[PDB]
């Protein structure tokens, strides 16, 4: 029997290179071909005959064949690049496919942008208030917000919303809304919105008196 | 399955056939989680009724003695008119109510109506960075979906719609979040435009910064 | 109007006497009659006429009615009697059903009692073992088990089972099953099962040693 | 050689009887005895000759010597009885002393009382008020309050007090106190102080209304 | 530490002097030309030579004081010398004694909890007895608390029978020695 | 009237304004004063200075402080003093953050002459990273591991400020002869999720 080998897994990140191997027992003398499956789609050739790539793949993809080791090299990875590659050959009339391997490209962390608006003039005429804090651009889903009052912690009046990331992205955007009524948002002069996550390095808070806006 | 805004409902509860009956029939309604409440009374052997005050003007109670069921009418439902109701038999002249029938479950769906835009203040200290955040914000609709478009269409770039989110009392609330320089907040003007099919609501709010 | 008053809560411990009471306007004249309603489900008659009392009622079920409250006196109070109790009364040609009362039992936490079984001979000659942890009668629901190879924190391989709370007691059952393979199980000396759980003043841990006995 | 066994460590509530076995071959047949060392300290006699006990020791202290196993028990358990036991015992010209034994001595785990003062009527017109929520005896030190006015959770403004266990008991006791500024008492209707502490199955908390109805 | 209410002296072109409270920032109060006054401490800094004399310290008088000098006309100062650190404690206040309203809800336990709060008073410590020592039963005395001023603080309670409570004289007894001070204040249910 | 705080990173310019009517008019003077320290005067005369990284000017009604390639030894609390009596303004704190930084880790199998002694030692190294705070995990075959592992940390260099972690984890011989596969598991700000590094027991 025969049996071609390649890595379990591999890890890089966006900008780099990654490298994979199909290796085996004299493969060198032997036409291979990579297959590329993202998740739940059919298996689409990205490469045949080792080097001689298909119409329409990007240039980025690039491989090669010789001794035992053939390799698939791929230059400035992306959000995109992320699929099962497989390995082909033929041998003793008998196809042979390659142990899947995975390749994941790890997305940069980057800081949430934070900002706090206060409640319009006219909302006001009509019995509610209703302070926003937005959390903008941020990749680490993982975020904590909480709205303290005149420095007192409140909770079970406020709601979440989201959005998913940007195709050509990463980061999501949050924002949180803490519903009041009048009579209550007419005292408490200090309004605060603290926020904890990654790349912080300490939580940010950001307010606004009451008064003089 | 939910009955429209302004129709009626029909509960059904068993009648004497036209003989004796020994039992005087009612009906009670217990909103999700307050209590319950009277609505109406009959005496099969007398077919007189009785109507609670609250209810006086939107309750009838009929009975059939051919099919042996009765059943109350309630007519113009309202969001507050989404409850369970219950159908008990007491003895003839004692007045406590015993076997309790099943429950049966009626639900409403609000109203439909426009939204209502206010806007957020920008930025009012001086962020020298250049990213100054606007926004207007859409509340109090229903029902599903509103469209937010800014300067006619015309900026798409930076623009975030975060999904709409049920409120508490039933409506529905969506936001809007443009991020631009801060050198170009005194010199463009900034306009939402919301559009709400079903009411037909088509309603433009100018955002600047609030004067100090 | 005509308005009765019931207090929003009430709480007791199993095995005392629960006041409930029904607060009107010369309420002594009137006839009223109390309600159980359990969640879910259509309230059942369990008083009327102050004191007298149905067929298919238990002994300990009691009321009064004087001067401007009715009181239903519970006794014995147990895991079944938890549920809302309303109060009526006929006025003005007009009914008028009182406020709803929550009546809630509070539990009293049992610690667990946690045996391990080794794998059976003739189990490990069928090529398997399978090693079990039983934690039976014990509260609240809560409860982390954390197996260990020769002080080696096992991650996965591990079956969780919970059966349904016992209404007289108020006590659940928990199963935890480690299987292994026949050689991993002959490899090692040591096996134990770490219980952490409310009730416990420290973790507990049921170890044998294997081939010993 | 010889070799004497014990059981590692031994724990008991107070107020019952624990037994620690020295087990050895041909053990019984011989006189044994036994040392109580408490740690730091140099060790103790309480046992010589099976049974036999010395000047100084209580009553409590008695011990059996039979097959091949010799009892150690211990009547009427406390804190005072912490420390390593030692059993002796004499062959072939050669003493041969066995492994340590510990005894643990903890107390039952106990449920806090709790209870909530308003605050004077005599403080107001000194323009402060002070809301103290206290905690009655519970063995188990660590416990957590959380005052929350008008359901919003607060912090910054409350201190902590703690006693000493009485002499014949292991019970603390906690007081804890809220200061507020004369204004700030005027409005939020809602008072409450909650608790969480091994031995209850649920947070408890105890409010107050403003109103002092 | 210095007595409340005494006079300390500090010993250092034209000389100034500085005053810098923990955490506060920097407090000015005058110059000497080998003499001029703040408006702040016009009456408690007395200027002569070079020293100058500080009297009737108070709670916030607690600072470090540097001595700065500078140019005769340059309006700058350079050379901060090394700072001297002083210390007020605060005056001796007798306590007040507020009641700690029993519960006004009967229990099924039967147990009901007192007790008097004492605050506001300095220095340590207080004694609390009830009913001039009689009742000795299940008594608590936490023990003090420094409050955020600089005073301090102490509470006292006893568990007693519920049907105790209408039926019997429950008084705090509070003694402070220091300030010569004796008061008794009853506890009993708040009317309703 | 300052700014209560400022916080910039490293290289970077920060400036710190003191604002007040007929200050532009006015001159103003700077003074640096670290923890514990007497005051320093940095600047004198809107510009005039007794390094040449602080600047400063007055004009209109803001005067700046301005500082250029901050680094580790420029926080301080610094105030501005004006005439009009002396009149000193709240004081304003500066902070050098530095940044984050991810680890770069290594994993070395077990020496090949240890193994004749009967005993191995797999180390997995962390190289340079700012915040301390690091934490490493040591699972072979898939099962974690504690009470087996030792981690020794270095001081942050003097132009830096980057530690440096090794964790020892030392196998008895004959247990290191089972378990094919051995790993390490590190968490750490920066890393957008946890990354293992591992090696067969015998691949080369
Ligand atoms: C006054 O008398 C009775 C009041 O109940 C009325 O006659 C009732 O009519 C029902 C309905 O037709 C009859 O019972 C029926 O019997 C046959 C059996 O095949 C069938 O139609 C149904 O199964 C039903 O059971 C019956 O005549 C009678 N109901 C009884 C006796 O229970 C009558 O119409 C009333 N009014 C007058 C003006 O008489």
């Amino acid at each position: 029997s025969y049996v071609l080998t390649q890595p379990p897994s591999v890890s890089v990140a966006p900008g780099q290179t990654a490298s994979i191997t199909c290796s085996g027992d004299k493969l060198g003398d032997k036409y291979v071909s990579w297959y590329q499956q993202r998740p739940g789609q059919s298996p689409v050739l990205v490469l045949y005959q080792d080097s001689k790539r298909p119409s329409g793949i990007p240039e980025r993809f690039s491989g090669s064949n010789s001794g035992n080791t053939a390799t698939l090299t791929i230059s400035g990875t992306q959000a995109m690049d992320e699929a099962d590659y497989y390995c082909q050959a033929w041998d003793s009339s008998a196809l042979v496919f390659g142990g899947g391997t995975k390749l994941t490209v790890l997305r940069t962390v980057a800081a949430p942008s934070v900002f706090i608006f206060p409640p319009s003039d006219e909302q006001l005429k009509s019995g509610t208030a209703s302070v926003v804090c937005l959390l903008n651009n941020f990749y680490p889903r993982e975020a904590k917000v909480q709205w303290k009052v005149d420095n007192a912690l409140q909770s079970g009046n406020s709601q979440e919303s989201v959005t998913e990331q940007d195709s050509k992205d990463s980061t999501y955007s949050l924002s949180s809304t803490l519903t009041l009524s009048k009579a209550d948002y007419e005292k408490h002069k200090v309004y605060a919105c603290e926020v904890t996550h990654q790349g912080l390095s300490s939580p940010v808070t950001k307010s606004f008196n009451r008064g003089e806006c | 399955e939910v009955k429209k805004p302004g129709s009626s409902v029909k509960v059904s509860c068993e009648a004497s056939g036209g003989t004796h009956s020994n039992y005087v029939i009612t009906w009670v309604r217990q909103a999700p989680g307050q209590g319950l409440e009277w609505m109406g009374g009959f005496i099969p052997d007398f077919r007189t009724a009785m109507y609670a005050q609250g209810f006086q003007g939107r309750v009838t109670i009929t009975a059939d003695e051919s099919t042996s069921l009765a059943y109350m009418e309630l007519t113009n439902l309202r969001s507050e008119d989404t409850a369970v109701y219950y159908c008990a038999r007491g003895p003839l002249s004692r007045g406590y109510y015993d076997y309790w029938g099943p429950g049966t479950l009626v639900t409403v769906s609000a109203s439909t109506k426009g939204p209502s835009v206010f806007p957020l203040a920008p930025s009012s200290k001086s962020t020298s960075g250049g990213t100054a955040a606007l926004g207007c914000l859409v509340k109090d609709y229903f029902p599903e979906p509103v469209t937010v478009s800014w300067n006619s269409g015309a900026l798409t770039s930076g623009v975030h719609t975060f999904p709409a989110v049920l409120q508490s009392s039933g409506l529905y609330s969506l936001s809007s979040v443009v991020t631009v320089p801060s050198s170009s907040l005194g010199t463009q003007t900034y306009i939402c435009n919301v559009n709400h099919k079903p009411s037909n609501t088509k309603v433009d709010k100018r955002v600047e910064p609030k004067s100090c």
